[PDB]
């Protein structure tokens, strides 16, 4: 991930709608930044795709 | 209210990487723009690959060469990384030929020069040589697209040769970023970014201008409608 | 397609008129899909805030990210009112296109589980 | 003979995972991460 | 390694104004769903029609109010607003007000609506509303020229107090379906035959549409033109 933020790109509109997603369905905390959830998800060995 | 003419952002990094900004576009448009020059790019971006390998006193791909430490399926191997750029577009076909000897360590840059002809991997390793290790090489590499398998194309100069899988497309990755923006008091538009990894023989621009000529020309395909009569 | 989103935001609080259980889902005090009451009738806020004319449109916002196929909503169909998600809708359509037959479609599937 | 992955052959992993290869798919019509690296195999979780 | 092929033949099956399905084949491999896809999402967003996005009518405050003397409350009138097809017939025109007063017992059609000029309604005998004795109607429409789907209060256009925002749903196109099977020609096994589905209002055919659509498509590929 940090590759990509430091490469000039921030959290991508589908990321974005995924993330809605997986908020609904208690996956990622409410509240916290796209990057902290996306990490959130990557812990539980889960990706965008 | 209707969305205009975006502005269009290049970002180049030597011969092989690309960045490509469009915005503002209007919603959804990040998609239907990216994805369709990205599966484009991917498939049907025309390259150069090793069509066929010849190697002095080799019947055939299954057999080992005397002072060479590589067996001849992973020198075909080696030769399936080179990276062969043409410079005239009317050149078809290009026969590289190779003579060596050892103890050395045989790179993609000992093979001879030819006119308009450039490698764009001469560190590449091709084969290990040793004391007494003579390798004589004619290796054929084409104009192409796509993934042609040995099976299919069976490419063989003369008897001994050795048809090699070959892969054309000079593109080794597309990814498209959309990230939100606005223009004025609109809100939700998208910006489109295109980053495309080539291989240096052909450089990300080429490729994404042939991509959008190939998406245009598929268009075209609608421009004659004919009826279709079931009854 | 054909599950429904049950929400806990909401809870089960109590309205006067829509335009105030609007107005509280609005300021993200009460969820989409939570199971609140108004007008001493049990509803929830996206059967009042999206009312369909017609599958067509309600597929239509779907595709525009209006609402989800999981959300429960509003949708006017052969003649009834109905509240359904339009994932439902779409399983009816999906029986109904296969057999070519509305109403027999229509009267096969069962469309509230 | 060299042969190269084909429809109908066996994979299997350690686990006990074992399946038959029913499709090739080019690489433009493989699930990708964001990055635009496409994913090699797709299994699916009804398998677990 | 020779490729060599012919380009595709454009098959068109046409019923009236509203349905039509579009076959092209062959395609090269994956090119199916590379054409379908665009060409889906802008047949459904950017494709120009008209939506009637605002309602007020006599004696009423909000859309969950009824209407003393007519059966149907204020939210069944709006759903058959929505299905109201209104063609303008001149480029120029943005906006338009339509305005409807009937009154005794009568069964309100989209034709009872009084003409206005280079303003065309394709759907007449379309039932807004049933009046009964002593029912009194009288109400305006607010009709705009847009694109895609705008929920209620997303415009939130109000031309006074009492107006209703209506759901905006600008799309002459109702639905887009495409399918893409595999086909062969000679001994090429993996070349794709897409077929599209498109329903219309009638306002814009399924054939105007598609045609609306690659235009759009082939103008954002001159994009990347001059940086
Ligand atoms: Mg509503
Ligand atoms: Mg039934
Ligand atoms: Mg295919």
């Amino acid at each position: 991930f940090g590759k990509r933020k430091g490469e000039g790109f921030g959290v991508d509109k589908r990321e974005v709608e995924v993330l809605r997603r997986a908020e609904k369905l208690g996956l990622v905390t409410p509240g916290k930044t796209p990057e902290e959830q996306l990490k959130e998800l990557f812990l539980q060995g889960k990706v965008v795709l | 209210s209707k969305l205009k003419a975006p502005v269009f952002t290049v970002r180049t990094q030597g011969r092989e990487y690309g960045e490509f900004v469009l915005e503002p576009l209007e919603r959804g448009f990040g998609v239907t723009l990216g994805n369709p020059l990205r599966r484009i790019l991917l498939s049907s971006i025309p390259g150069t690959a090793v069509t066929s390998v010849y190697i002095e006193d080799v019947l055939h791909e299954f057999s080992t060469i005397p002072g060479v430490k590589e067996d001849v399926v992973e020198i075909i191997l080696n030769l399936k990384e080179l990276v062969v750029r043409f410079l005239n577009p009317s050149l078809q076909t290009v026969t590289l030929l190779l003579k060596a000897e050892g103890p050395k360590e045989v790179k993609a840059r000992d093979f001879l020069p030819v006119a308009d002809v450039e490698i764009m991997n001469p560190d590449l390793h091709i084969a290990t040589l040793e004391e007494g290790g003579r390798l004589n090489m004619e290796v054929r590499v084409d104009r192409g697209v796509g993934y042609v398998p040995a099976e299919k194309h069976g490419i063989k100069d003369r008897i001994n040769a050795i048809p090699v899988d070959a892969v054309f497309s000079p593109v080794r990755r597309v990814a498209f970023q959309v990230e939100d923006t606005r223009l004025g008091q609109r809100t939700d538009l998208d910006k489109l970014t295109l980053r495309i990894w080539t291989d240096g023989s052909v450089t990300p621009l080429e490729a994404l201008n042939q991509a959008v000529e190939i998406l245009r020309e598929h268009l075209t395909y609608f421009s004659n409608p004919q009826a279709a009569a079931v009854a | 397609i054909t599950q429904v989103r049950k929400e806990k935001k909401g809870a089960g609080l109590e309205f006067a008129t829509p335009e105030e259980a609007l107005a509280a889902h609005e300021r993200g005090e009460v969820a989409l899909n939570a199971p609140i009451k108004v007008a001493g009738r049990e509803t929830s806020v996206g059967r009042l805030k999206y009312v369909f004319a017609n599958p067509d449109e309600a597929l239509l916002a779907v595709a525009h990210g209006i609402v989800d196929l999981q959300d429960v909503v509003t949708v006017r169909y052969m003649g009834k009112r109905l509240e359904t998600s339009p994932g439902r809708i779409l399983f009816a359509r999906i029986v109904a296109e296969a057999v070519e037959d509305e109403k027999v479609a229509w009267e096969l599937i069962q469309l509230d589980v | 003979q060299k042969r190269k992955l084909q429809v109908g052959d066996k994979l299997a992993n350690r686990h006990g995972n074992k399946g038959v290869v029913a499709k090739i798919l080019p690489v433009e019509d493989m699930p990708h991460l964001p990055d635009g690296t496409p994913v090699d195999v797709i299994l699916n979780p009804l398998g677990v």
